[PDB]
């Protein structure tokens, strides 16, 4: 096929014959080729890593879309959220009103932080112990596609379908780790959020564009 | 002495019981130092090798075209307008521009946009060419040491003298990386370029040691 | 019977099962089942990640120990350092009395950094060889748990106490790590020393915390 196989697409275009290794046989979603430092040569590494990877694609989009959520509502519609900033959204638990969901003092209306992160990690801890072990949505299943209570809709019912429906989980995960990649590095260097700084580059594209003196004097903060 | 079990380890006398059962000394600059373990397994052990060996070359540039603006600035008679390498592409956001050798008839860059863009053309196009063949070759080495094309004057013609350059190669290009990453961390603690480091030290070496900015860790 | 073999204690407690790699069988000591990046699958690779650990344990043991021995004296003990602090204990060999052992002008009085380095990268680096390849004190037959002029006193003399041992070491070594890094990070983000911000801490918790 496209994805899969010997013929598949691989992360080079032409000059990837020779680029890639020999247990990337195009058997998994998202096989491209690309293990240039060999560190997926083992198969069990391998696939520790195909979890991880699948893990923070699924983060990284669930992430991207949170971020970019408050900032744009804000600038774009008439929402008048405390701090729509993402990296500045964690700071108004410490304001006089905490944190506020669509800037209603009548939803949710966050105080202590303390409640916040206890009810987190609980949640969260018996979340991944169920996702590694199993527990009220499922006891067997596949540890990165469980399905049945998590498939709902049924889109992965045909094998071509639900390969390619991999296929495009997978490449639309990179792409959001790749953008959530470029948020931290704009929030350290420009300081500003990402839909600011969309605007301010559609505004004038050869003037503030990355390459600056002030953005570009320091490495990393 | 640089191949085979009676060859110079890591740990110099104290190398028995260092050394991994895979590293038999059969590659280039094999003094047994693996410590983590990172490269037990033959193919991660050959990704790394060429990871290693394209840093060390890059590094044996990066040495040369960090010294050579601020050695000519300097000691020399070229007036660069940003000597120091930290500060050189910084020289693009100038009014003059980026001269080559401070001549304005020279390079005279004015577009860091262009400049970015051919130059990501280019090394992609090489880069493709370096892993899977291309005008230059079929990539007929074991994608670190091609020859044929990339070796004019024939200079790795015998295998013992191949094998002691290959040595000579790595562990000029471990020394280049070593000196790469003291340029790095100079650049980061003292704010000043390595000749202009280099040069102070020669003049008052007990007082300008590294125990002088060791607070602020980065 | 608990730390060793089928049935231990692991890293996630009833919810471990199907996450404990099946290359961690519990041989060695500490083991949790945690390898979640599969970065020990290779078992040469697992060999020198165990020996990294171990000695990490140990530093850490140590660091955590000579950390809090100083400015807890001082604190609460009364002997006057230099800087009693741990992340600022380096700077006061740059000052003018120098690095006086326990505040005290007849002890060690140290004038020179450059002496202390090229005394401790010679000593250190003949420790490690020793480490390493064995010499005066031992033969290096473990590159672990040597015995011998390493254990004077006798208490790994019976494997049952020896693996017990082994385990109480290296959940010992892990804790301080964690605490050493928990060091590191109140001083990047408080700028002050572990016993002040324990001090501070048990006088008001409600307030004096890391969301601040
Ligand atoms: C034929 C040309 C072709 C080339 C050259 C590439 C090259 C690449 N592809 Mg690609 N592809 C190509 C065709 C195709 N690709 C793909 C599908 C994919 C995918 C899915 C992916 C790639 C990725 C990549 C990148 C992986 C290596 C990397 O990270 O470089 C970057 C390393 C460098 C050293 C670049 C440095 C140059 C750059 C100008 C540096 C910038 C300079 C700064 C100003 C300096 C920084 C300052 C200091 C502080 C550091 C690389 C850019 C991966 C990727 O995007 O990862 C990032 C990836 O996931 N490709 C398809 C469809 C089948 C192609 C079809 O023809
Ligand atoms: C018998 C004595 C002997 C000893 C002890 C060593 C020891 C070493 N050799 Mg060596 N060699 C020795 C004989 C020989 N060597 C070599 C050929 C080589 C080579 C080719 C290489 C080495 C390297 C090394 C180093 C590898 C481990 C390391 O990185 O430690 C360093 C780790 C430490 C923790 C030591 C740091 C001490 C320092 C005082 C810490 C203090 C830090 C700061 C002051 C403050 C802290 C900063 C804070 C703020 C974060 C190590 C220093 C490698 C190297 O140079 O890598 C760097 C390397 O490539 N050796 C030969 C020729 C065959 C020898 C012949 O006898
Ligand atoms: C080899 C990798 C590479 C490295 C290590 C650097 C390192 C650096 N570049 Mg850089 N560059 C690199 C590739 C490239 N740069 C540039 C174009 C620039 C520019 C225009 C600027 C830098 C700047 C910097 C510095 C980031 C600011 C700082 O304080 O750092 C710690 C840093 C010394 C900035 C600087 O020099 O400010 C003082 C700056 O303005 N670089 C291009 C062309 C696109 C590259 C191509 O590969
Ligand atoms: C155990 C490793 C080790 C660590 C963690 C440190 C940590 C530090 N020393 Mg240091 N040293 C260490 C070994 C040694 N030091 C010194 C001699 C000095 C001096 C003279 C000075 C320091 C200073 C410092 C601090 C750097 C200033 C800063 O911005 O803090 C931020 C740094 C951290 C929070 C630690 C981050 C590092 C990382 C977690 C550890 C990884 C590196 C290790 C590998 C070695 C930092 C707390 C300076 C100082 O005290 O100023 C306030 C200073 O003047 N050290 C010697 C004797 C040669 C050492 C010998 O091994
Ligand atoms: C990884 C997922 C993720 C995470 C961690 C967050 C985290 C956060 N979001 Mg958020 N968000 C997400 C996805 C996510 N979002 C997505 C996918 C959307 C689109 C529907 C939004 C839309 C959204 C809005 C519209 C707002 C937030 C807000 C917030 C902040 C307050 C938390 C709160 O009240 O929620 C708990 C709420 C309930 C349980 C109900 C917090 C930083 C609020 C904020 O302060 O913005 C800065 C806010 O007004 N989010
Ligand atoms: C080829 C290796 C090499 C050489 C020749 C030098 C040479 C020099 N370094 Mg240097 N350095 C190196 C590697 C090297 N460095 C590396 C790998 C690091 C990263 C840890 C540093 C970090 C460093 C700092 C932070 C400073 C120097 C400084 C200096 C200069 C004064 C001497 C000194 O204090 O040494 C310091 C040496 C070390 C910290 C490590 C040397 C290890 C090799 C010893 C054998 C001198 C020109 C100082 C300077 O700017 O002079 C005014 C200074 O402040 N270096
Ligand atoms: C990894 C272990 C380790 C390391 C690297 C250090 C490192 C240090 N300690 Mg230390 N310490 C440690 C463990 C450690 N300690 C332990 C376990 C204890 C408890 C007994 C102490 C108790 C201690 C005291 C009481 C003092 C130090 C001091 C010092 C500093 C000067 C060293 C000196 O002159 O003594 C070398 C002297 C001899 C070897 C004799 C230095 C930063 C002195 C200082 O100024 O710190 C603020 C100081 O007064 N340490
Ligand atoms: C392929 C390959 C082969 C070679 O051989 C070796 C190799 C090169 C190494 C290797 C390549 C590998 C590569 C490229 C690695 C790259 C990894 C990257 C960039 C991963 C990125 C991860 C990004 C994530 C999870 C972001 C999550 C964000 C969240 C949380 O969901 C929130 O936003 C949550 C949030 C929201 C929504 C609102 C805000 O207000 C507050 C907060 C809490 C921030
Ligand atoms: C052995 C071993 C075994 C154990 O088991 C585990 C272990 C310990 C981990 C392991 C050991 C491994 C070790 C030590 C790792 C160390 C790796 C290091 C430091 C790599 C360093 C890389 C350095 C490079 C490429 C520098 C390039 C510079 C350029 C680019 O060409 C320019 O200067 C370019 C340039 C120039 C020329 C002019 C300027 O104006 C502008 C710029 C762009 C900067
Ligand atoms: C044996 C032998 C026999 C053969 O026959 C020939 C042979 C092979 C040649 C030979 C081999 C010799 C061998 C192996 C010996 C090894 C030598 C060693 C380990 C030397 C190490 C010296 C260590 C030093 C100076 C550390 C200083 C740190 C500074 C100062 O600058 C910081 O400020 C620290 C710092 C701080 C505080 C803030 C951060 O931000 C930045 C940094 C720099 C990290
Ligand atoms: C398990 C696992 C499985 C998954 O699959 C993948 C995985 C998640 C990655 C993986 C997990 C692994 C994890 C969690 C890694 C964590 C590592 C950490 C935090 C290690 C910490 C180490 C800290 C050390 C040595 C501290 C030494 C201190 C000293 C030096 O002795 C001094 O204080 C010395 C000192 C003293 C005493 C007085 C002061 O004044 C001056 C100084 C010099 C500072």
């Amino acid at each position: 096929v496209e994805w899969y196989g010997p013929g598949r697409e691989l992360w080079l275009g032409p000059y990837s014959s020779g680029a890639v290794p020999s247990y990337l046989t195009g058997e998994f979603p998202g096989d491209y080729g690309w293990d240039t430092a060999g560190l997926s040569a083992d198969p069990e590494s391998f696939r520790r890593y195909r979890e991880i990877e699948l893990i923070h694609a699924r983060w990284a989009m669930m992430g991207t879309v949170g971020c970019l959520t408050p900032e744009a509502l804000e600038r774009y519609t008439g929402a008048t959220f405390g701090e729509s900033v993402w990296f500045k959204a964690g700071a108004q638990i410490f304001s006089d009103d905490g944190l506020n969901y669509l800037g209603k003092p009548e939803l949710i209306h966050a105080q202590s932080i303390l409640a916040i992160v206890w009810t987190q990690v609980l949640i969260m801890g018996f979340a991944e112990g169920y996702r590694v072990n199993g527990g009220p949505a499922g006891e067997g299943l596949d540890r990165l596609y469980p399905g049945e209570a998590f498939d709902p809709l049924g889109l992965a019912d045909d094998p071509e379908t639900f390969a390619e429906l991999k296929i495009k989980e997978i490449k639309n995960g990179r792409l959001a780790m790749f953008a959530m990649f470029g948020f931290f590095v704009q929030a350290i260097q420009t300081g500003k959020g990402p839909v600011e700084c969309w605007a301010e580059h559609v505004a004038d594209p050869f003037g503030s564009n990355g390459f600056n003196v002030d953005q570009m004097s320091k490495f990393l903060f | 002495e640089w191949y085979g079990p009676n060859r110079a380890k890591w740990l110099g006398p104290y190398s028995e019981g260092a050394v991994p059962s895979y590293l038999t000394g059969e590659f280039a600059g094999d003094y047994g130092w693996d410590t983590a373990g990172l490269s037990a397994d033959p193919q991660t052990f050959a990704s790394f090798r060429e990871a290693e060996l394209m840093h060390a070359r890059w590094a044996m540039m990066g040495v040369v075209g960090c010294l050579t603006p601020e050695a000519l600035s300097k000691y020399g008679g070229v007036e660069f307008g940003e000597a120091v390498w930290f500060k050189a592409g910084a020289q693009i956001f100038s009014e003059g521009g980026l001269d080559y050798l401070g001549n304005p008839t020279l390079v005279h860059a004015q577009s860091i946009l262009a400049i970015v863009w051919i130059q990501a053309v280019l090394m992609g196009l090489c880069e493709g060419y370096r892993v899977a063949g291309g005008p230059l070759g079929e990539d007929p080495g074991d994608a670190m040491y091609p020859g044929g094309s990339f070796d004019p004057m024939g200079m790795a013609d015998d295998p013992d003298t191949f094998a002691e350059l290959k040595i000579k190669e790595i562990k000029n290009g471990r020394l280049a990386m070593f000196a790469m990453t003291g340029f790095f961390v100079q650049a980061i603690q003292t704010g000043k370029g390595p000749v202009e480091c280099w040069a102070e030290h020669i003049a008052n070496p007990f007082t300008n040691n590294g125990f002088v900015y060791a607070t602020k860790f980065f | 019977v608990e730390f060793y073999g089928p049935d231990r204690a692991l890293w996630l407690g009833p919810y471990s099962e199907g996450a404990v790699p099946s290359y961690l069988t519990g041989e060695f000591p500490g083991d949790y089942g945690w390898d979640s990046a599969g970065l020990s699958a290779d078992p040469e690779t697992f060999a020198a990640n165990r020996e990294l650990e171990l000695i990490h344990a140990r530093w850490a043991m140590l660091g955590t120990v000579g950390c809090l021995t100083p400015e807890a004296l001082e604190k609460y003990g009364g002997v006057e350092f230099g800087e009693a602090v741990w992340f600022k204990a380096g700077s006061q060999i740059f000052a003018e009395g120098g690095l006086d052992y326990l505040g005290n002008p007849s002890l060690v009085h140290a004038q020179s950094i450059l002496a202390i380095c090229w005394t401790q990268v010679v000593l250190m680096g003949l420790a490690e060889g020793y480490r390493c390849s064995g010499g005066p004190l031992g033969e290096a037959t473990d590159p672990l748990y040597p015995g011998e002029a390493f254990d004077p006193m006798g208490m790994a003399d019976d494997p049952e106490t020896f693996a017990e041992l082994k385990t109480k070491e290296i959940k010992n070594g892990r804790l301080a790590m964690f605490a050493m890094f928990g060091f590191f990070v109140q001083s990047l983000q408080t700028g002050k020393g572990p016993v002040e911000c324990w001090a501070e801490h048990i006088a008001d918790p409600v307030a004096n915390n890391g969301f601040v």
